């Protein structure tokens, strides 16, 4: 009476250890538990989402609006909140955007499904009605499509792709952060029209320096790439023009020494005095062969010996330092040349061409930059993004990221298959899966009811954070779906959603000559890994933990 | 969801708390089945203060032992209340609910609900009624035969002390209710014996007096012990004035007054007493063999010895509450308070009157009364425990013989209702079944749960039980048969089966009722537990 | 520099609702299985130790001390209605709680302000006072047949519905004994006696309109037995009363001494006298009897039971028709109590008990009930509180309702029909409450262990076609009529249910803070 | 049928209770009587000390 | 374990009387003779009850050897009060020591006044309360603005008594331990 026997044959297992049934309303905790951190999202999604701090016990800060990103940063206790976080992950490895859709429609299916359980639906049946419920929704996805890209390069048609990516994180001004990346995919891809060749792009070739100072506005385009190093022996303006040549070397500007035991023997006075001049005409002698060859500039991969040094700046010979293998390798791939680790003769077929290498002030420090011109074309360009705030370049790096990824989408599959965005592929889709629950009998049409209700989350969240009320705008937007398809041809009603700023009401005009798309890729595989994660939380009845 | 509440809060639900209820009940019934039938074994509670104890008895064995768990608690209150009404059983309630929720809970692993479960205990409660109401047998007790109310109280009193001393002391078991009798009224008194703790030559040297037996001696040495005819006379006022209620002091004049305000409270005390000494040769001057014993309940002053002491009276004060009520009932005579009214109408009578010396103590015999309504039982004793061991296994055995005066019916014991219900409760035809396939296991479970007293018992004598029993079986096949009526029991001393009335075991009436009762009403209310919480302010 | 002594620090917004809003589910999970006639029991551990085995929502929720204070508000529903009816204490809980789960997800998803909520919980608490109305019927109250099935249904959920046979006929004749004319029905709970004996058998019972008393005689010349007994209640002890002036006495003769204690025993022989000025044969006082008046009262036979509590003897006086007197010159034939009768005490050997019968219309009575232990005689009186309370309120009111998720259906329907009729902003949360009244109905066919979806499905399709009286049985689960079965409860449950969980959910649907640390 | 885990067995004599068999005692005895005659010893005597 | 307790300590001599009916009589006489005897040795010690208007001579023998008592250590508590009749502050204290004479007969209450007491006594440090218990000084007390100063109460007076030992903390005669009627009967109702 005064104590009770505190579970009896617990010692089975440890005291640290903890089991979670379905029953106790545990499933509804951990609904509840996945809505502590997705109201963290819902005010970072859309161009007026918000970043979000995210101090680590190491101090490092990264501000942001993504998901994925600040998801790795916290420590998670719940496991079923860990697999968003492993969803979103695999949404920024794969794809690399729509990871708050990840976050958003994954916790709200959970959220509806709050709703599905309490009434009394078996878990098993709810996996059966979202999995119809996707083939559905993806077989749809196909038929709404509208628009093509249809070419690689173009100065006005990759406004339409870059922009409504970038829009979402670090929003600013349109013009000048969405002409940085058009000009430098242009550069990086292999045109090669009227050929037949498969097109090819790499997500590594596109990197941003970040440079402290000035502003976004003078941020500029480079052809070649930039690191902050120092010229060892003298700096060379090099406005000699007829265009000098690059060898590339991935061993040490030095003697190669014997790997085992590498000792001086000197028997007698004679190799004494012959041991010192040795190591001078023995390094002069290589560089004779380099030199004649009208190298003015080696990449060195690791540190080099000052005697070597003495007769490279001799002939004017710039020493550029890369101390590890990713440095090197996406040197040559600019200039294309073909590294060799032996000392002789670099090759003439495999000599890289460059025309200046200039040494500027930017930020305070020293930096060499490798611009080309529009003869002899290079790959693997850079971006100088100039900013005054660390953490500003922090998330705006991540957003070229975001861009650069959103190119790689348009290689694998046939095209681009552009759809409208603003909640408009969202809203459609609520009505199409509405009319299939009509169509399907049985118990599982509560579930096809709640997965529709589960998408209005897009048009309430960028209503919400554009400062607007959801009760007025929401139902405002319904009616342009409601006076369905006449029998009128070429009916225009599909391109309506939801607005930031602007006119009353809310349906935007158009989400057309605005130019905002969504691609049909990044939402197949988020409503697929979304599903998954929905799916893998309500499939398991039964939580065991450890140690807390 | 509970720890939102409360953090301190714990809660085990529909699976934890069922094994604990099982588990507390089995692990109850695995300590105290031991005590049941003639050869179980004796306990020693052994507090912290060093007190032994020696019993058989469930009630004081969970009343000195505070209980723990909350399932047991609940075991122990229903022993607590059959004690109380009955005094005897209660080693059956612990088993039988202990073995029904055994039973119920192997089936509620098969996945049956408890409801439909305690729906049958109860069906098959109400049948057992309506058998034990047939199986009953009715005898006459106006004869007052010796012989069975003897065995009758010698099956109660084997199951607290070996043969020799039961021997001993069933004729003082059956000598407490010779005169406490009435055939119109039907009222029997239990608490007019009286019980005497006292050392003295051995347990197995006790003896039945006929009249009352008080502890207290002569105060004075004066005063004859033997009194060969006394005439009792009971006070209740106090002879020693305790304190004034109104608030007084004696402030004196002079000096001369000081004796005379002393002799103010010898006038009061002389004045109450003159009556009393009138009284006295009243009703005979100088008659020798005669003499005149006071019983008073509150004190007496020693000063007023001396006075008691000339005359040759006894007088005995610090007397108890229920011992005026006995005075009237031994002695014949008539209670009074004051001292107003005095006759010899009202004085009782007794025909011999002795005390005798035990260590720094007196004890006062009155004993050879005409008519006496009452008695007392001394119990003797070689030690501090056996005191405590025979006045349980008095207090068990005077309720089992007072029973049978007031229910004439009785029944056999040996097991023998247990066995008989077993068969009765296997087929409900169509008489109270209720539902289709859902009440039908609650009568499986309740009559499999029953045949564990006998089993416990052969337990105990050290046989086995499924080999005596499957005799006691194939005797009651062909019973049927046979066209005679045979009651079966159970005999520990061969192993084989046996008749009670023959040899003489029997079972009140009214523990059966309240154990089946009681037992059905835990173990149904303890299935229909699915959590057990705790929550307060420490 | 702190600023304040009490939390500092504020939780404030919307997490403060989830914090509110999860408390007042966790508090109706603990109780969702107790519902319904397979519903299963609890234990509570209390820190004094006396063990409870109970059921009923109020005893649960008194003995559990919670340290949320917004909980809080969900634990006196019960104790709010328990004091008013005593029945229908589990439904108020659940449906509270059902009413803040499903207006959950609207200041989350669709930022409705709580103040229209509150409009819209009022209009929907009107309309389900008015279908009540409609749904309820009455019914004759004289007849003794019919008061049975009613008592029989919050009998069903309870234990004792084993022996419903004998506990209709238990209650109904003991709130007919209280029971008077003059609210049209002023009896009170106060009047009605119900001692608890351990020991004996549930079905050996009977009413028996007396005070039994827990003691003996005081002395052993009394008769036990009396034909024709006279009650006289009284106040002032036998016993001499010590004055409060605390009087000194200076005793200068010697006779004073003497004369004080013989004043003591004329006073005390003069007041016994003024006692047998009416030659009563009972007599009670709640107050010491000394042994010098015990003997005065012998030769007129009054019998005098002493310590006796200050109500028990405005029972006795409720039931012989005596009037309480302190002094004892005031006492006259009309005072003595008359049409008293069948006085006998019975032996048992654990205490003294003493009956009382009779032959100014209120009256009273002491339902001695039998048992197996001192907790489940806790348990079957309080059914027996639960007995009389469904009896209550058919008495007061002739208005009469189903129950069993019927009535609830009702609402929900009548509600959902208007929904889209009144086309508004307040019509969101307006569907919440025909939503909310789904619990109960569901409830009850999940523990009877059906499948609440189809069950439920074709409910709102039976129900589509024009019926009120069709409800959800407990043990099988099928859709059948109430009017066969006979499951009816009275109006004032589902009023006050109904009206309690909406002025509960306005209490709390309006916190957005929490604060602590005041120690006032 | 046990009450716990396990069961230490009880000492006979009280916790700290001295107690010891054999000359050994007998012999302490004797010399502790012998030690305090050692004081008393240059006592004995008129030209004893105090 | 306090639930049993509780029974025989807090209860007096008319207190256990309730009990009678209810608890056994051997349990309950047993207690009712131990508390009578302890009812009879505070009326043998009651030797006391009024204010001892006492003078120097008299105050070798009165205020210490009293504190001795039987010298069985049978000590005396001996409240002593330098009065001075022009402060406001003595009469007071005058009251409060005749009213407690008539409730505490054991404590002996002694006065007199401060010119007559020490040779030139500061007036300003009246009026004195000194406490003697076997001849040693248990407390040299100041004016009274410890005990509330001008607005001095029966209550603050009897709780000192405590502190110094001479009252137990429960006895029935303290108006903190002494509860009114009304206030019982309340308690009874309500229960
Ligand atoms: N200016 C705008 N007007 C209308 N809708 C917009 C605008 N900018 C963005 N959106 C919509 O907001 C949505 C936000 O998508 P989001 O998941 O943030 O993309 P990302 O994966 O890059 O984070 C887009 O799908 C787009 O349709
Ligand atoms: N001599 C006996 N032989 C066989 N059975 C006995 C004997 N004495 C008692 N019993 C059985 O033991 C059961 C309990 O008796 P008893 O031990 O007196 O009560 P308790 O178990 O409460 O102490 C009875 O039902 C009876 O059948
Ligand atoms: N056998 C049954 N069949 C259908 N409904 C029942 C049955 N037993 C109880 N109910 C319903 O369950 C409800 C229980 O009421 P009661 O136990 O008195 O208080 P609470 O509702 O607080 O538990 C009743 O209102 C009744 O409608
Ligand atoms: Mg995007
Ligand atoms: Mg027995
Ligand atoms: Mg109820």
């Amino acid at each position: 009476s005064l104590r009770l026997p505190q579970n009896p044959n617990a010692g089975l297992f440890k005291q640290g250890y903890n089991s979670y049934s379905n029953a106790d309303g545990q499933i509804i905790k951990s609904i509840a538990a996945i809505r502590e951190l997705h109201q963290m999202c819902l005010t970072s999604m859309g161009p007026c989402g918000r970043n979000k701090i995210i101090v680590n016990h190491l101090g490092k800060i990264i501000i942001t609006n993504d998901a994925a990103t600040m998801l790795r940063e916290l420590d998670i206790v719940h496991p079923a909140v860990k697999v968003l976080v492993m969803a979103t992950e695999q949404q920024k490895i794969d794809m690399g955007d729509g990871t708050n859709l990840v976050m958003i429609l994954a916790g709200e299916l959970l959220n509806v499904s709050e709703k599905l359980i309490s009434m009394g639906l078996s878990a098993v049946e709810i996996i059966q009605g979202y999995n119809m419920a996707r083939k559905f929704t993806l077989k749809e996805l196909d038929e709404m499509v509208v628009g093509e890209i249809t070419d690689k390069n173009d100065k006005n048609e990759l406004l339409k792709m870059i922009k409504p990516v970038i829009s979402s994180k670090k929003y600013g001004s349109e013009d000048i952060l969405s002409e940085l990346v058009s000009e430098a995919v242009s550069h990086v891809l292999p045109v090669a029209q009227q050929a037949g060749e498969i097109p090819y792009f790499n997500v590594d070739s596109i990197r941003v320096v970040k440079i402290m100072g000035g502003s976004l506005s003078n941020s500029t385009v480079i052809k070649g790439m930039v690191f902050n190093r120092e010229p060892e022996g003298h700096v060379k303006s090099l406005s000699e023009d007829k265009k000098h040549k690059v060898a590339v070397f991935t061993c040490p500007l030095d003697i190669a020494n014997t790997e085992t035991k590498g000792t001086v023997l000197l028997h007698n006075a004679q190799e004494m005095l012959d041991f010192s001049k040795g190591e001078e005409k023995q390094i002069d002698a290589m560089m004779k062969e380099i030199a004649d060859m009208g190298v003015e500039c080696i990449v060195a991969g690791a540190g080099v010996g000052e005697l070597a040094l003495h007769y490279l700046n001799r002939y004017g010979i710039l020493v550029l330092k890369v101390p590890s293998k990713f440095e090197l390798r996406r040197l040559c791939r600019v200039c294309g040349a073909t590294p060799l680790p032996r000392l002789g003769a670099p090759t003439p077929e495999e000599l890289g061409l460059v025309e200046t290498v200039k040494t500027m002030e930017i930020g305070g420090d020293r930096v060499t930059v490798f611009k080309q011109e529009q003869g002899e074309i290079s790959r693997t360009s850079t971006i100088i993004l100039r900013g005054a705030t660390q953490n500003n370049l922090d998330d705006i790096e991540r957003a070229i990221d975001d861009g650069v990824a959103a190119v790689k989408g348009l290689m694998k599959p046939s095209g681009g298959k552009l759809l409208p965005g603003a909640g408009a592929t969202e809203i459609e889709l609520i009505s199409r899966i509405t009319k299939y629950g009509e169509r399907t009998p049985g118990l599982l049409q509560l579930a096809i009811k709640q997965f529709a209700v589960a998408f209005e989350v897009v048009p309430r969240t960028l209503a919400e954070t554009a400062g607007l009320d959801v009760n007025e705008v929401l139902p405002n937007l319904y009616a342009a779906h409601n006076v369905t398809e006449p029998g009128a041809v070429k009916t225009d009603h599909l391109y309506k959603g939801v607005d930031i700023d602007g006119e009353s009401d809310e349906g935007v005009k158009d989400i057309r000559e605005e130019n905002i798309y969504d691609m049909l890729a990044t939402k197949k595989f988020a409503i697929n890994v979304a599903t998954e994660a929905a799916t893998t939380v309500l499939s398991i009845d039964q939580i065991i933990m450890a140690k807390k | 969801s509970l720890q939102l509440l409360n953090p301190k809060a714990e809660s085990l639900r529909r699976d934890a708390a069922l094994k604990v209820n099982v588990t507390s009940a089995e692990g109850l019934q695995s300590v105290l089945e031991t005590n049941l039938g003639p050869k179980g074994t004796l306990k020693m509670l052994v507090d912290g203060a060093g007190n032994i104890k020696l019993t058989k008895d469930g009630k004081v064995l969970l009343t000195e032992m505070q209980i723990q768990s909350p399932t047991a608690v609940l075991i122990a209150r229903a022993a607590a209340a059959q004690d109380e009404i009955t005094g005897d059983g209660t080693t059956t309630v612990v088993c039988l609910v202990g073995e029904l929720l055994r039973q119920a809970h192997r089936f509620i692993q098969e996945g049956v609900h408890p409801r439909i479960i305690t729906d049958g205990f109860e069906i098959a409660r109400k049948e057992s009624m309506k058998f034990l109401d047939e199986f009953k047998i009715s005898k006459t007790n106006l004869s007052n035969d010796r012989e069975f109310l003897l065995q009758v109280a010698r099956s109660s009193l084997l199951t607290k002390v070996d043969a020799d001393l039961t021997e001993v002391l069933t004729p003082i078991v059956t000598d407490a209710v010779l005169s406490v009798y009435d055939a119109q009224a039907d009222n029997l008194d239990l608490h007019m014996v009286e019980i005497m703790q006292m050392q003295h030559l051995s347990p197995k040297d006790t003896t039945f007096i006929k009249g009352l037996v008080l502890d207290h001696g002569g105060r004075h040495p004066d005063m004859p012990t033997r009194v060969k005819n006394a005439y009792v006379l009971i006070l209740n006022v106090s002879l020693e004035y305790e304190k004034t209620e109104v608030n007084s002091g004696f402030f004196y004049s002079s000096a001369d007054q000081r004796d005379k305000l002393a002799a103010s409270e010898r006038k009061f005390v002389d004045a109450k007493l003159k009556k009393i000494i009138d009284l006295k040769n009243e009703v005979c001057g100088m008659d020798p063999d005669k003499g005149f014993v006071i019983i008073n309940q509150k004190g007496i002053d020693p000063m007023s010895l001396d006075v008691f002491a000339k005359h040759n009276i006894l007088a005995l004060r610090r007397a108890k509450r229920r011992n005026m009520e006995r005075l009237q009932l031994v002695t014949g005579g008539e209670a009074q308070n004051s001292v107003e009214d005095l006759s010899p109408q009202i004085l009782g009578f007794s025909g011999l009157v002795y005390q005798e010396t035990i260590g720094e103590e007196k004890f006062t015999y009155v004993t050879e009364n005409t008519d006496p309504k009452s008695c007392t039982i001394l119990i003797k004793g070689s030690t501090h425990y056996a005191l405590a061991q025979t006045k349980d296994a008095v207090r068990d055995g005077l309720r089992a013989v007072a029973n049978v005066l007031k229910d004439k019916n009785i029944i056999p014991g040996a097991g023998a209702f247990y066995i008989a219900l077993s068969r009765y409760l296997r087929s409900a035809n169509m008489n109270k079944l209720g539902a289709k396939g859902k009440t039908k296991t609650g009568i499986e479970a309740f009559a499999e749960a029953l045949l564990v007293i006998p089993k416990t018992l052969v337990k105990n004598s050290g046989f086995d039980p499924l080999d005596v029993l499957a005799m006691v079986e194939d005797e009651l096949d062909d019973a049927q048969d046979s066209d005679e009526t045979r009651y079966v029991g159970v005999d520990l001393n061969i192993g084989d089966s046996c008749d009670p009335t023959i040899e003489g075991i029997w079972d009140s009436y009214r523990v059966l009722r309240n154990a089946i009762t009681g037992a059905t009403g835990i173990a149904s209310n303890l299935l229909l537990c699915d959590e057990l919480l705790r929550a307060g302010r420490s | 520099v702190v600023f304040m002594n009490a939390s500092q620090e504020r939780t404030t917004g919307r997490q403060a609702q989830i914090s509110n809003i999860t408390a007042a589910k966790a508090v109706a999970d603990v109780i969702r299985t107790c519902l319904g006639p397979k519903a299963m029991l609890k234990m509570l551990l209390d820190p004094m130790g006396g063990l409870v085995l109970t059921n009923d929502g109020h005893a649960i929720l008194r003995e559990i001390d919670v340290a949320h204070p917004a909980a809080k508000s969900m634990l006196e529903l019960s104790r709010t209605q328990d004091e008013e009816v005593g029945d229908g204490t589990t439904t108020v809980i659940i449906l509270a709680g059902e009413i803040l789960a499903q207006c959950a997800p609207y200041l989350i998803e669709k930022n409705i302000h709580p103040v229209i909520i509150i409009q819209a919980l009022k209009k929907a608490l009107t309309d389900a006072l008015e279908v009540i109305k409609q749904v309820s019927k009455p019914v004759d109250v004289e007849n003794d047949a019919a008061m049975k099935k009613l008592i029989q249904a919050s009998i069903g959920t309870k234990y004792v519905i084993h022996w419903s046979e004998k506990m209709c006929e238990l209650a109904l004749d003991a709130v007919k004994t209280v029971r008077k004319d003059l609210n049209f029905e002023i009896d009170i709970k106060r009047y009605v006696r119900v001692e608890k004996i351990p020991g004996g058998d549930v079905l050996d019972s009977r009413v028996l309109k007396g005070v039994l008393l827990n003691k003996d005689v005081v002395h052993p010349k009394m008769s036990r037995h009396i034909e024709n007994p006279r009650v006289v209640l009284l106040d002032c002890p036998l016993e001499y009363k010590k004055g409060e002036s605390q009087t000194n006495i200076e005793i200068e003769k010697e006779e004073d001494w003497n004369r004080i204690l013989q004043i003591e025993e004329e006073q005390v022989q003069l007041m016994c006298e003024q006692i047998l000025a009416v030659r009563p044969t009972l007599v009670i006082t709640e107050k010491g009897v000394s042994d010098l008046a015990q003997h005065y009262l012998l030769k007129g036979g009054c019998s005098v039971l002493r310590r006796v509590k200050k109500s028990d003897n405005n029972r006795i006086a409720r039931v012989t028709g005596a009037t309480i007197v302190n002094r004892v010159e005031d006492l006259k034939e009309s005072d003595v109590g008359t049409n008293c009768g069948l006085f006998k005490v019975e032996m048992i050997g654990d205490e003294y008990f003493s009956f009382l019968d009779n032959c100014g219309l209120q009256k009273a009575c002491t339902i001695m009930l039998r048992g197996g232990s001192k907790d489940i005689l806790n348990e079957i009186d309080r059914n027996l509180q639960d007995a009389m309370a469904v009896a209550r309120n058919v008495m007061l009111s002739p208005s009469l309702s189903p129950g069993g998720g019927a009535t609830e259906m009702a609402v929900s329907v009548k509600l959902a029909e208007k929904a889209k009729q009144l086309e508004g902003i307040q019509q969101w949360p307006y569907q919440a409450v025909a939503d909310a009244m789904e619990c109960i109905p569901r409830t009850l066919i999940q523990n009877a262990g059906g499948d609440p979806i189809r069950l439920l499905s074709q409910l709102r399709a039976k129900h589509a076609q024009g019926n009120f009286t069709t409800g959800i049985d407990g043990d099988k689960g099928k859709i059948v009529d109430m009017v066969s079965y006979g499951i009816w409860e009275p109006e004032v449950i589902k009023q006050q249910s109904v009206k309690t969980a909406i002025e509960s959910a306005c209490l709390l649907l309006r916190v957005d803070d929490i604060v602590s640390g005041v120690r006032k | 049928m046990n009450f716990g885990s396990q069961t230490p067995t009880i000492v006979v004599l009280k916790e700290g209770t001295d107690a010891s068999q054999g000359k050994g005692q007998i012999i302490s005895n004797i010399n502790a009587c012998v030690a305090v005659q050692e004081a008393l010893k240059p006592t004995l005597g008129p030209l004893g000390s105090d | 374990a306090k639930q049993h307790e509780n029974r025989l300590e807090d209860k007096d001599l008319s207190d256990l009387e309730e009990l009678e009916d209810d608890e056994d009589e051997d349990f309950l006489e047993a207690y009712k003779i131990k508390r009578l005897n302890e009812i009879r040795k505070l009326q043998e010690r009651s030797k006391f009850g009024e204010v001892f208007h006492i003078n120097k001579p008299e105050y070798n023998k009165e205020v210490t050897l009293a504190s001795q008592g039987k010298k069985d250590d049978g000590g005396v508590y001996v409240f002593v009060h330098l009065s001075l009749q022009s402060k406001l502050q003595s009469r007071i204290l005058s009251h409060l020591f005749q009213s407690a004479a008539c409730k505490f007969r054991e404590i002996k209450f002694v006065e007199i006044p401060a010119n007559r007491a020490i040779e030139n006594y500061p007036e300003s440090n009246c009026p004195t309360l000194i406490v003697y218990y076997r001849g040693e000084v248990i407390k040299n007390m100041i004016t009274l603005l410890e005990l509330g100063g001008n607005n001095s109460k029966m209550e603050d007076f009897e709780d000192f008594m405590v502190k110094v030992g001479a009252v137990a903390e429960g006895d029935n005669r303290l108006i903190m331990n002494r509860d009114d009627e009304e206030s019982r009967e309340e308690r009874k109702l309500h229960y």
